């Protein structure tokens, strides 16, 4: 019915340790990329200062 | 397409998107990979249709 | 975070989200500027507030 | 209020030159994150065959 689904998500009291470690969040955001059967194109991902994690995995059909 | 993350540790949060393309394609596995990854134990997730056919 | 953009140029639609913070940081600014440079002829928007303070 | 503000727009009807040109798209983008008053910390732009064109702009502060 569309060409793509996207789901906006809120996650809350999360591992706040999970959440500043820029190394494996970009782990989990590609091995998710590989769950949900995508193809990677490319991904990047900043540690941001003193506390923070921005990462985004272009994917393909 | 993508899929992106923005964590505010100080917060415990995170502004999860997972916006993917074509039938191979679930975007449901990667929210639930990640949802064990971050430990989340509150979630609110909404689905969107992005281009919808009826409409291009 | 962040601005992304999908284009499906055979359809003449492109998926467009426009994730910013702060309140110096205008999203809708960014939307003007896509618009008039994509010549979009119609467009629908749906605002979400990201984290919202009561929740977090 | 929130920590972020998310507009999820669709775009129909597009001049679709310009939506399958990827240098003026990513041109295009930097400039929307620069009129938003946002800060850019990096930018990835993809050209898809036979067409198409994928594009992130990570922004902050
Ligand atoms: C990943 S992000 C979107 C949010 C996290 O990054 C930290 N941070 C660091 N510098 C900035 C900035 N200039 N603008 C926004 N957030 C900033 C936030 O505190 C949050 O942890
Ligand atoms: C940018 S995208 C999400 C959509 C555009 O890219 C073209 N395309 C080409 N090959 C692929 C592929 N393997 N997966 C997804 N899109 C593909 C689409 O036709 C559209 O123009």
């Amino acid at each position: 019915k569309s060409l793509g689904r996207h789901l906006v998500a809120e996650f809350y009291e999360c591992d706040r340790e999970v959440l500043d470690n820029v190394q494996l969040i970009e782990q989990e955001m590609k091995q998710a990329a590989y769950e949900s059967g995508a193809t990677i194109v490319t991904s990047t991902f900043h540690r941001f200062l003193p506390y923070g994690v921005s990462g985004v995995v272009v994917i393909s059909e | 397409x993508h899929l992106t993350i923005h964590t505010w540790p100080e917060y415990g949060y995170a502004a999860i998107d997972l916006f993917t393309c074509g039938e191979d394609v679930d975007p449901w596995k990667a929210f639930e990979h990640l949802k064990k990854a971050l430990k989340a134990k509150r979630v609110h997730v909404v689905e969107h249709e992005r281009g919808r056919y009826d409409e291009i």
